[PDB]
RNA sequence: UUGGGCUACACACGUGCUACAAUGGACAAUACAAAGGGCAGCGAAACCGCGAGGUCAAGCAAAUCCCAUAAAGUUGUUCUCAGUUCGGAUUGUAGUCUGCAACUCGACUACAUGAAGCUGGAAUCGCUAGUAAUCGUAGAUCAGCAUGCUACGGUGAAUACGU
């Protein structure tokens, strides 16, 4: 929880040449995303599964770019969510997700300005809830936001809040 | 397998005896089917007579998933088209 | 998961329940269960917390893991690194003793 | 948060480390590093394996397993006798 | 058919020629279970060009051979034999009363 | 003369072997043959070992001693119809025997891994009673080595109008 915030807060505070607290990062937007080439009966188990991974729903995007090669247009797809309030600060602990060979926490950099994140995988379990009952597993596209402008600031930040680099 | 245990023809080993103490060589010609790798042969080269002509194989470090009797099987491309 | 590693079946006997994990056969299962003094009896997973600790830990005596897949990978990787006269015949359908390819199309090839 | 698209939870018990409340939070069962974490949103009682301290990844490097014994065996084997 | 050549090396030219010819029998009926060809240089010493051919048929088969100067004359002369050795067969024609 | 090769494989033909399972698979106890090999070969018991095998050494040119113990089966237990304890190829690891030498190119033991495959389409093959079918056994070829060949037995039916 944010009880840890005051820890890694001060570790970063000594780290950089800060001289005031508002110069500091913060736990900011987490969002989920999903998607398919198409779904007619599939999307229900998706957004239901999300409706158990999180106890609040998600969206239902349609299409805008004219696709006429993979299928027709306006075929619904995706499922974005805003997991943004201190609830988020409770989701962040949810890492217990060493599944099979989770040894690659992907130091390989996200967006090159204060977004160093991971786009993870596997519905099998999410650090919790090993269901052992699927019709289909899927990757879980996940991004992450921090209020800053350089990525290593975040690397040091969340690493010092118990992320692995490699 | 072998009867406890590894072995050598006792001329090849008697050769590399003379090769191995001094400034080593990068050259050995041989026939070498009844002899196999072990850590005295390191740092040297060998060229086992395949059946038509020897060809260089330099002894590298962990050449242990491998032996002396063959390095390019004399079926030789392939024998088959594919 | 459940007790150990990954992918345990439920309401199945110990006799093969401990075997679906990547690296147990049939005798080794009988050994490890013999170590915690457990046996099914008969067709079903009757397991409570009581024997749960030993079945969760005694399983740890070996590399029944993806590290055994890793063991394979790194070992064949040792093979094809060197020259390697058996990593070549590793692709033909040939073990290190030979198998005389005429009707071996086949399951190690297509 | 709206009213009628939010599910909820139960099952069952809270802690033994803090004051004996349940703060709508976790209760994490492990064996390797038995921390009874009341740090988890949905439902407390959970029978899990890791606490992010078992393996040498979340916490960081750990000699939690060997993971060395293979190397030294055959080395002295072909060190003394093989191939 | 084990198109083998004794003391003559079967080229693709010869295979093409052969199979080409038997294709013509799809008139009746092909139905291609198998077919063989024996060819040989048997010195006399005028010395040959021997052709012996085998046809396995429906519920029966029909062998066919012949000798001549060269391979192509042997395949053409042996033709018009393994056709009439085949044609006719049936019909045969109904009864009894009574 | 030393080494290779006669065995390579996108493939096809023949012939055989093994699976596609509850008439059954896994496991424990138990009954029954024939034939024939043996001189330095047959290696009894005991001992070691997860077993292949290793130690020892009684006997014996055989109606003797040994090789060598039969399998199917019988008694039960479980599995309870899954690509399953079916399945048993695949590849690796660690080992035993022989050979001076088991990489191209010996077999086998222990551990794991578990491919395809649910009786085979058109077409097509054999067999008239101890036969078919099935399960065993020994012998040669031999340093090593037979899904093959030869010989031996165990169990063991259906059909045959009529031409």
């Amino acid at each position: 929880k944010e009880k840890f915030n005051t820890e890694v807060t001060e570790n970063l505070m000594k780290k950089f040449n800060y001289s005031s607290v508002m110069e500091v990062p913060k736990i900011d937007k987490i969002v989920v995303n999903m998607g398919v080439g198409d779904a007619v009966q599939n999307s229900k188990v998706l957004d239901n599964a999300v409706e158990e991974l999180e106890l609040i729903t998600g969206q239902k995007p349609l299409v805008t770019k004219a696709k006429k090669s993979i299928a027709t247009f306006r075929l619904r797809e995706g499922m974005p969510i805003g997991a943004k309030v201190t609830l988020r600060g409770e989701r962040m602990y949810e890492f217990l997700d060493k599944l099979i060979s989770v040894s690659l926490p992907r130091v390989r950099d996200f967006q090159g300005v204060s977004k160093k994140a991971f786009d993870g995988r596997g519905n099998y379990t999410l650090g919790v809830k090993e269901q052992l009952i699927f019709p289909e597993i899927d990757y879980d596209k996940v991004s992450k936001v921090r209020g800053m402008d350089i990525v290593i600031v975040t690397t040091a930040n969340t690493d010092e809040e118990a992320r692995e680099l490699l | 397998s072998i009867k406890k245990g590894p072995f050598v023809d006792e001329h090849l080993m008697k050769k590399v005896e003379a090769q191995e103490g001094s400034e080593k060589k990068q050259v050995i010609k041989t026939w070498s089917r009844r002899s196999t790798i072990f850590p005295n042969f390191i740092g040297h080269t060998f060229a086992v007579y395949d059946g038509r002509k020897h060809v260089p194989v330099y002894v590298t470090e962990d050449m242990v998933g491998h032996k002396l009797g063959e390095f390019a099987p004399t079926r030789t491309f392939k024998g088959h088209v594919a | 998961a459940r007790i150990a590693g990954v992918d345990i079946p439920r309401e199945k006997r110990v006799v093969i329940s401990l075997t679906y994990i990547y690296g147990i056969g049939t005798s080794t299962a009988q050994k490890i269960l013999e170590e915690a003094n457990v046996s099914a009896d008969t067709r079903v997973k009757d397991l409570t917390d009581d024997e749960l600790g030993r079945i969760r830990e005694v399983v740890d005596g070996y590399k029944v893991e993806g590290d055994l897949r890793r063991e394979t990978n790194l070992n064949i990787k040792r093979l094809m690194e060197i020259s390697s006269y058996r990593g070549i015949r590793h692709r033909r359908g040939l073990p290190v003793r030979g198998q005389k390819t005429k009707n071996n199309a086949r399951t190690r090839k297509g | 948060m709206k009213q009628g698209i939010h599910p909820e939870y139960h099952q069952v018990i809270f802690l033994d480390t803090t004051t004996n409340f349940k703060f709508l939070s976790g209760s994490t069962k492990t064996s390797s590093e038995m921390m009874e974490w009341e740090d988890g949103k949905e439902y407390p009682v959970i029978r899990l394996d890791i606490s992010s301290d078992s393996h040498p990844f979340y916490t960081g490097r750990q000699k939690f397993a060997a993971a060395d014994g293979r190397v030294e065996r055959f080395n002295k084997k072909f060190g003394l006798k093989s191939n | 058919f084990e198109i083998h050549g004794d003391n003559l090396t079967i080229t693709d030219a010869i295979r093409n020629y052969i199979e080409e010819k038997i294709g013509k029998l799809e008139r009746y009926f092909n139905d291609v279970p198998n077919a063989v060809a024996h060819v040989k240089v048997k010195t006399y010493s005028n010395s040959a060009t021997k052709i012996e051919v085998t046809i396995p048929l429906k519920n029966v088969t029909l062998r066919a051979e012949e000798r001549n100067d060269d391979l192509y004359a042997g395949i053409d002369l042996i033709n018009n034999k393994l056709e009439r050795q085949v044609r006719k067969y049936k019909t045969r024609i109904n009864r009894k009363s009574r």
